[PDB]
């Protein structure tokens, strides 16, 4: 309920986490 | 194509890593892209512009949004003086318990972190008193950022770009920002002045629910129509009025006192509403200007054109300046970046000698942390305008359509200025290194009687000329019966004179040798780094050593090893140079006022008269003495508040240091010693099964300049805004 | 017009202990390169990748992994043991391609049998500026 | 691929072509000078980029110029 | 002899005794008067 | 007075400083011979420091709240001697040097070799050219009238 | 009837690409050859960057001065 504890962990962890592999996909691959 | 980067083709070829840091550090330059047109890069730059407006809207509502969530604002404004502001919560799983316990102040129920860019005392003197002004402000913001990136995406959609020619339509640009952006802008904040700030400094609440139905003077709008407009002055705000409170205020709304508020030590609301009124009118009336639609107005191309003296000693002038202007956007570019960093740096010097905001000049560390801000940030935005500069002449001059005006002379001549400028660096370089290290030898040897204490004398004058009292010049304002002082003494000169012979303010600090002395070091410092940066500008068509140098573009490693050796001839490589000097003359900006700002601040004064004529003093009195209780923020017996600056302080030192390493080493080394890893790792079992898919290499030998720059300035700046508030908020004086 | 020899496996290589220099996925993958020469007799050279070797009695054959390694050891054998030489580059395809010397005789005499490639009739001072080629895909020296 | 480039003031005096370490310059017949020789890059697709062919040059400016370009797994000199 | 004084005039020999008699010039009009801050002869 | 300072000779923070600075270089003699090297020594130091403070007083130097001299450089006619007439002097020296060194340059420019006259300097003529600098005020500004100061066509 | 400045003269060059561009050099020899755009031969007291001291013109970069 404590809402800093729900996000600094999204905001830290999972979103660098689904964006790095996200861009190392993107960038990382031939079209 | 077929692969990142999609812009350059020549790029998304290369079977390198080198391909991804070349991909990033690309992406902005559109007149280097594949397929690039004039529409299209217009088209992308006002795109970029609307997507950074909403980038700005959006920090600047988040910053809302957390002073309004986790802040201090409500009691902050109960006692502004006996409370520290409150930025953010913390909330890091890292932290052990005694940190926990260091961190929870402001009165909050955890760790936070104390706010420093002053918003809150921005913030109550505009009027904004609870937290739901804050949350509203912070929901309009988001709703202005969305509606910035709208803007952006409806002006990319075809049938709604508008065309090149609109874009370079100057003159109707220019009379709309002048008469619009600015006037119309500045006429609005003295209306918010009017309408709630000054009656917010005075008790009342003025609303959106209640703001037409509330006076903003008992005779609204009677006096401004019948022309008598002194009514709006006749009843000032006197000396013994509380701020936010009813006591002691008047019912003025304009007025041109000149001096300070008496409690909160900052610029009278009145003085500030007609401020904003008086240059909005003169926007207004100068943004009429240039010709439009209207059949009226004027040409500015045939102003230039017509500017030119007679007799030749301008050659032709300004003639066809408007078409070089027009035409290079990088021209524009480096202007805009001139003018803008001029101003930042005026705001800097203005800021911390006359306060606007409530309670801020007594808030010690937000004042210096503020000042230093705009100082490096002015220092990064001029380096910038010579840069682009630079790279106007690369790209967009045309030597034949500027043929013997301004620019083309200034060409012609280069090598006089160069060596000119060169001779005032020199010379002030040796004579102030001269001076310094004579006292500092005198000094060595016990006899500080026997130094070179040059006084300022001619700025003293000056000072003496606005009307300060402490040298006994007698010179306007400052003598009895010159027409200057005669002439103001009703209107804003009481005040004023007031204000500067205070000195307990920083308005016209009393200055002494060692202010010499360091104001030369800074008139060392701007010349040398305007030589690198001139000398990159006007050599970057090309020199005696590379003549050809226009065809090898702005930024490029060298020219080989032949003729000599070519090491950092690009106009690229002096701009690099120039950032090092240019770091380095804000550091002795920043030190100075400090300095003499911390020892003011402690009523010691002396202090810095005595240790500032010699280097010694400066390194032990200042930096050694300064930094025990950062350097104390956490020790084997235990930790306080001041612990993350101590971390901070040294996470700049290293990140400095190792910017030494790219700067020192250089490629070929890298290269090698990455080719064996690459063997290394072909040649083990279990990890040989897998395989990299771009081809590891040394990073570029532009790229490690960039590299070793960026660690460079990081460290630079993390470190001294460490030691900076630190040691300001160590003491809190 | 010089029909450039044949590469002609089953020809010996030099005697070589075996190095840390040679090749690499690269050969494999991509591409690699063959030098060949005579040497009259039996000699101990300076590999271009690792320590020594010695040419064996008559032809010998050599792969390299780059084709400045294969011109550096051209270039030794050219001037320090006078022995004429010339490598080709391989693919993994199977192809081969002569390389040097292009047409039977070495690039620095003038031959009549070759035609002008990237030259440009005019001193490097009579370049247009980068304005009046903005805008183009083309580059002030490329025209 | 480096660009290569060489211009009319060339003498024909054959230093640069001693001095490329990928064999991508050539001597080709000519009539604009004594030597009746003009340099010539038909290989520039081997061209590393080193810029040892300007070193040589005697003439003043050079008369071949190498302007680097796109950068391929040759022209970085890349073993692996 | 001849040798001699063109091996003594070359540029690091003449510079350094340069520098020595102007070292010792200058060192002994500061011992004449030294703590001089000032021009007060006129 | 000027900029708020006042005379050294009247000044107290000044006389404060030079006593300090006598009872500093006096707590060291005490602990010798009376009458030894050392003793000697720090007592010529004493009376070296005596007379500075004495003279700096006479010359009617200005002396700040630190007690310190401090130097004028506005052109007042009071303080000539600390900035203008050290001016002239050092701008005829200079000028005598960078003279000097021209002619020696434009003398040797003739030779075929001019750049060996340059690692070996040719003192014959050296000490010839070395006294133009008596008179270099004059050289130089008949030579800028003459209109060969500045090389032309460049 | 030979062309360009005479074998000894005094020219100063036009060649803005030239290291001795507005300098001074003294002529050594022209080739009475057509054909050849550079025939002009001049001779420089001072070395360039990589150290050579004459240099090939054309007939309009040299101009015969006093
Ligand atoms: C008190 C009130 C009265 C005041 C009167 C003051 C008078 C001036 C002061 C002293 C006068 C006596 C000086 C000693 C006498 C011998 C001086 C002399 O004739 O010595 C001879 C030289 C020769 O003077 C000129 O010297 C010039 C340079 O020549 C030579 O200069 C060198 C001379 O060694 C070399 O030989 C060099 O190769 C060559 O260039 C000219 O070209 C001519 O040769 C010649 O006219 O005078 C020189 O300057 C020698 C260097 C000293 C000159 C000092 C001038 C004052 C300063
Ligand atoms: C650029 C402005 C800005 C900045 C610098 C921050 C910074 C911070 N926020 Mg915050 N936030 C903002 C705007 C901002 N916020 C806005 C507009 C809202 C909605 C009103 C929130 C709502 C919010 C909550 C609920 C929380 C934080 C929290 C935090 C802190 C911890 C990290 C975190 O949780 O990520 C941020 C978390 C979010 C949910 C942010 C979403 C909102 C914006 C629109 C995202 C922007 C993404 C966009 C693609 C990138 C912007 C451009 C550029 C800056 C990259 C951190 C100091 C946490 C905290 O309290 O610290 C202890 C916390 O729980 N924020
Ligand atoms: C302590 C470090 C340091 C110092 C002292 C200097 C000093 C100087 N820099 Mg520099 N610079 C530095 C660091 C430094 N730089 C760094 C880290 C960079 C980034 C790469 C640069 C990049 C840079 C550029 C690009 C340029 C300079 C230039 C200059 C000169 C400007 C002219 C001047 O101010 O007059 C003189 C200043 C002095 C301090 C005098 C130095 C000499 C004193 C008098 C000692 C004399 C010797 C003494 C007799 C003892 C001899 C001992 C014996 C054994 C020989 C100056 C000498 C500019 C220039 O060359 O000017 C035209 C120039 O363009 N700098
Ligand atoms: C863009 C800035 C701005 C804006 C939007 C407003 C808007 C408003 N003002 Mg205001 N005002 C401003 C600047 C501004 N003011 C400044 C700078 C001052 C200081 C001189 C004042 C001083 C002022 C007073 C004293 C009063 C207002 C009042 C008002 C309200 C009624 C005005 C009216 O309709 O009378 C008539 C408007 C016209 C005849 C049009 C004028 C012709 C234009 C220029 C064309 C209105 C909401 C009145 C009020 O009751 O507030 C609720 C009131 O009495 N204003
Ligand atoms: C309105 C301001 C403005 C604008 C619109 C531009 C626009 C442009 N600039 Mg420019 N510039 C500016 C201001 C501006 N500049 C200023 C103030 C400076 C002085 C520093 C410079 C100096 C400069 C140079 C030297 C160059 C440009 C170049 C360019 C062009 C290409 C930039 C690019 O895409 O590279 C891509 C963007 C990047 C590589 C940025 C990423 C790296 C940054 C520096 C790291 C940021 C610091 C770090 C992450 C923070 C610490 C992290 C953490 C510890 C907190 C482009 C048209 C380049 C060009 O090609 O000219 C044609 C060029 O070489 N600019
Ligand atoms: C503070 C300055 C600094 C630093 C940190 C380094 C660091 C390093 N140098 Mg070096 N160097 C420097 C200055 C510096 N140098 C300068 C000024 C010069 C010029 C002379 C050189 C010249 C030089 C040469 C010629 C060489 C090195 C080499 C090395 C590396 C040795 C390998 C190693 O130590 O393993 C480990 C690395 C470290 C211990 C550094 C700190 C690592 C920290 C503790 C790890 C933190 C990880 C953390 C969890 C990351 C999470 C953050 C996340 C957000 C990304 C190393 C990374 C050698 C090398 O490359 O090795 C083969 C090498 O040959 N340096
Ligand atoms: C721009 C730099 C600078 C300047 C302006 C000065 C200036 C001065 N220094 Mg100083 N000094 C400097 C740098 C500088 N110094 C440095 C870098 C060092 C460290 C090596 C020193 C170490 C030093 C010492 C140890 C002393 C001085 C002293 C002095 C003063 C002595 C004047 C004198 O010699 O009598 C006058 C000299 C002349 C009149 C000679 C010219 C006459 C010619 C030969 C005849 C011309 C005939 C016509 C003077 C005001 C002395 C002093 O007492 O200070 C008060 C002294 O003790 N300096
Ligand atoms: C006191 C400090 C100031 C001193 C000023 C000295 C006089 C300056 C004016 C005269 C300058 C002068 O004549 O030369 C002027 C010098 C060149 O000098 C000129 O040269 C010409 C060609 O040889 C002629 O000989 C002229 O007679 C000569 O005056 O050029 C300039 O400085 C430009 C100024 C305008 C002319
Ligand atoms: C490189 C280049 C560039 C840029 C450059 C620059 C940027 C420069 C600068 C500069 C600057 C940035 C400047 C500034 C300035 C200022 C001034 C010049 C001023 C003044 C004066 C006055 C007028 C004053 C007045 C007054 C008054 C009013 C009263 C009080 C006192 C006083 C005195 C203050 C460009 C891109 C364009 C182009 C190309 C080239
Ligand atoms: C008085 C004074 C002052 C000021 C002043 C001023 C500010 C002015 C000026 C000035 C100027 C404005 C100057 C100028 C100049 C210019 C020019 C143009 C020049 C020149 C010269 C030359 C060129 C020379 C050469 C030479 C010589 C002669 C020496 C040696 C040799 C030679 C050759 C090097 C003050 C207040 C501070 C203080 C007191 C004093
Ligand atoms: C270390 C070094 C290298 C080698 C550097 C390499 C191989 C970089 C390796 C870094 C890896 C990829 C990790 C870096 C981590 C970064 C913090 C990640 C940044 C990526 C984005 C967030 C921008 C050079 O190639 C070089 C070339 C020329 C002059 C100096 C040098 C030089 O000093
Ligand atoms: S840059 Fe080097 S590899 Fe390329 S053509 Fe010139 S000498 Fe040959
Ligand atoms: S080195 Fe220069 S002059 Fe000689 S052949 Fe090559 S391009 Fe021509």
């Amino acid at each position: 309920i404590n809402l800093p504890s729900l996000f600094v962990p999204l905001v830290g962890l999972l979103f660098p986490a689904v964006a790095m592999a996200s861009l190392f996909l993107h960038v990382e691959k031939r079209l | 194509a077929l692969r990142f980067p999609r812009f350059s083709q020549g790029l998304a070829q290369d079977p390198t890593t080198r391909r991804i840091w070349f991909g990033i550090a690309t992406a902005h330059d559109f007149e280097s892209h594949d397929d690039i047109t004039e529409g299209r890069l217009y088209q992308n730059i006002f795109a970029s512009h609307f997507g950074q407006l909403a980038i700005i809207f959006l920090w600047t509502s988040g910053n809302l949004f957390h002073v309004a969530w986790q802040g201090n604002f409500e009691a902050w404004v109960q006692d502004p003086l006996h409370v520290r502001p409150i930025a953010h919560a913390i909330w890091d799983p890292h932290f052990g318990q005694p940190a926990v316990e260091a961190f929870t102040r402001g009165g909050a129920l955890g760790p936070v972190n104390i706010a420093y860019s002053g918003v809150y005392q921005w913030w109550y003197t505009i009027g904004l008193r609870t937290n739901e002004d804050l949350y509203t402000g912070a929901i309009f913001l988001l709703f202005l950022s969305f509606i910035s990136l709208l803007a952006g995406w409806l002006h990319l959609q075809p049938k709604w770009k508008p065309s090149v020619s609109w874009f370079k339509n100057a003159e109707s640009r220019l009379n709309h920002h002048l008469s619009g952006l600015f006037g119309v802008s500045s006429l609005a904040w003295a209306g918010h002045l009017v309408h709630v700030a000054i009656p917010g400094s005075r008790g009342e609440y003025v609303r959106w629910n209640n703001f037409l139905s509330v006076l903003p003077h008992p005779q609204g709008l009677g006096p401004l129509f019948t022309g008598q407009w002194n009514l709006y002055a006749q009843n000032p705000d006197s000396s013994n009025h509380l701020f936010s409170t009813s006591q002691g205020a008047g019912t003025a709304i304009l007025t041109l006192l000149g001096g300070f508020h008496p409690q909160t030590q900052s610029l009278w609301l009145t003085d500030m509403a007609h401020h904003h009124l008086a240059i909005a009118i003169l926007f207004l009336i100068g943004g009429h200007m240039y010709r439009t639609n209207f059949g009226i107005g004027h040409s500015i191309k045939y102003i230039l054109e017509a500017h030119i003296p007679p007799g030749g000693r301008l050659g032709r002038g300004h003639k066809g300046l408007y078409d070089t202007i027009n035409n290079s956007i990088h021209f524009q570019l480096g202007l805009a970046l001139a003018s803008l960093g001029v101003i930042t740096s005026l705001v800097a010097q203005h800021m911390y000698s006359l306060p606007a905001y409530a309670f801020i000049a007594q808030d010690f560390t937000t004042q210096a942390a503020l000042y230093t801000h705009h100082q490096y940030i002015a220092g990064f935005i001029m380096t910038g305008a010579f840069a682009h500069g630079a790279i106007f002449f690369i790209r967009d001059y045309n030597p034949e359509q500027n043929a013997d005006n301004v620019l083309a002379r200034m060409l012609e001549h280069k090598e006089a200025i160069i060596s000119h400028l060169s001779w005032a660096s020199l010379f002030l370089g040796f004579h102030t290194l001269g001076l310094y290290v004579h006292n500092d030898v005198m000094l060595a040897f016990g006899t500080p009687e026997k130094q070179i204490l040059i006084e300022p004398i001619f700025a003293q004058w000056i000072q003496s000329a606005h009307g300060k009292t402490s040298y006994g010049f007698d010179v306007l304002l400052s003598s009895t019966n010159s027409p200057a002082l005669n002439a103001g003494r009703s209107i804003w000169l009481p005040g004023w004179l007031n204000a500067i012979n205070e000195n307990s303010n920083s308005l016209f600090l009393t200055i002494g040798p060692g202010d010499f002395l360091v104001h030369h070091a800074i008139a060392l410092g701007l010349h040398t780094t305007t030589l690198i940066l001139v000398k990159g500008a006007l050599d970057a068509r090309g020199s005696k050593l590379m003549p050809d140098k226009k065809d090898f573009g702005y930024s490029f490693p060298c020219d080989g090893p032949g003729r000599g050796g070519t090491c950092d001839i690009s106009a690229w490589d002096a701009f690099y140079l120039a950032v090092f000097w240019m770091l380095n003359t804000i550091g002795w900006v920043t030190f100075y006022w400090h300095w003499k700002h911390i020892t003011l601040w402690q009523g010691n004064v002396s202090q810095f008269n005595e240790s500032s004529t010699y280097l010694m003093g400066w390194l032990r009195d200042y930096l050694w003495l300064n930094s025990s209780q950062l350097i104390n923020g956490y020790n084997p017996f235990g930790m306080n508040s001041l612990s993350v600056w101590a971390w901070m302080f040294l996470f700049g030192h290293l990140v400095w240091a190792t910017g030494f390493m790219f700067l020192i080493s250089w490629r070929g080394y890298w290269q090698e010693l990455i080719e064996t890893l690459a063997w290394a790792h072909e040649r083990t079992p279990l990890a040989n099964l897998i395989r990299w898919r771009d081809k590891p290499v040394a990073l570029s030998i532009v790229q490690a300049r960039l590299v070793g720059l960026v660690h460079f300035s990081v460290g630079y700046i993390f470190t001294y805004a460490a030691f900076l508030i630190a040691s300001t908020s160590g003491k809190f004086g | 017009g010089f029909t450039p020899p044949e590469l002609d496996p089953n020809t010996p290589s030099p005697i070589f202990g075996g190095s840390t220099g040679g090749l690499l996925r690269k050969a494999q993958v991509e591409e690699f390169y063959v030098i060949t020469w005579e040497s009259p007799k039996e000699q101990i050279f300076e590999m271009p990748t690792g320590g020594a070797a010695i040419m064996r009695e008559g032809p010998n054959l050599l792969k390299l992994a780059r084709k400045e390694q294969c011109l550096a050891l051209g270039t030794r054998l050219r001037s320090k043991y006078k022995i004429k030489y010339q490598f080709y580059r391989v693919f993994p395809s199977g192809e081969v391609q002569y390389l040097h010397p292009k047409d039977g005789v070495y690039p620095e005499k003038v031959n009549p049998g070759r035609q002008g490639v990237g030259v440009n009739f005019r001193s490097i001072g009579k370049n247009v500026s980068p304005i009046e080629v903005k805008f183009t895909g083309k580059q002030p020296y490329d025209l | 691929s480096h660009s290569v480039k060489i211009y009319d003031t060339c003498i024909g005096c054959t230093q640069c072509v001693r001095a490329c370490p990928t064999d991508v310059l050539e001597m080709i017949p000519w009539g604009g000078c004594k030597a009746k020789q003009i340099a010539s890059a038909p290989r520039t697709e081997d061209c590393v980029g080193c810029k040892r062919c300007e070193s040589a040059c005697p003439t003043d400016f050079l008369s071949v110029r190498v302007y680097l370009w796109h950068e391929t797994t040759r022209s970085m000199g890349l073993a692996y | 002899m001849r040798d001699l004084k063109t091996y003594l005039s070359v540029a690091p020999v003449a510079s350094t005794l340069w520098f020595a008699a102007l070292a010792g010039l200058l060192i002994e009009i500061n011992r004449f008067f030294p703590d001089a801050l000032t021009f007060p002869f006129f | 007075d000027i900029a708020g300072l006042t005379p050294c000779k009247d000044s107290k923070q000044f006389a404060k400083r030079e006593k300090q600075s006598i009872k500093k270089l006096e707590s060291s003699l005490k602990l010798y011979a009376p009458d030894s090297a050392p003793a000697l020594a720090i007592n010529a130091t004493i009376e070296k420091t005596k007379r500075r403070f004495d003279n700096y007083g006479k010359q009617g130097l200005l002396c700040g709240a630190d007690g310190l001299p401090h130097l004028i450089v506005s052109g007042d006619q009071r303080h000539w001697g600390e900035f203008i007439t050290p001016g002239i002097l050092f701008l005829y020296i200079a000028g005598w040097i960078g003279w000097v060194g021209r002619s020696y340059l434009i003398a040797i420019r003739d030779d075929k070799k001019p750049t060996q006259k340059e690692i070996i300097i040719d003192v014959p003529l050296a000490t010839g050219l070395v006294f133009r600098g008596f008179s270099w005020p004059i050289a130089a500004y008949r030579e800028l009238l003459n209109g060969e100061l500045v090389a032309k066509d460049v | 009837p030979p062309i360009g400045p005479k074998r000894g003269a005094k020219v100063k060059i036009l060649r803005q690409e030239s290291y001795w561009y507005k300098g001074t050099g003294s002529v050594v020899a022209v080739d009475q050859d057509p054909n050849t755009r550079y025939p002009v031969v001049v001779r420089f007291n001072k070395v360039n960057y990589a150290n050579v001291s004459t240099n090939n013109y054309a007939l309009d970069e040299v101009e015969e001065v006093k």
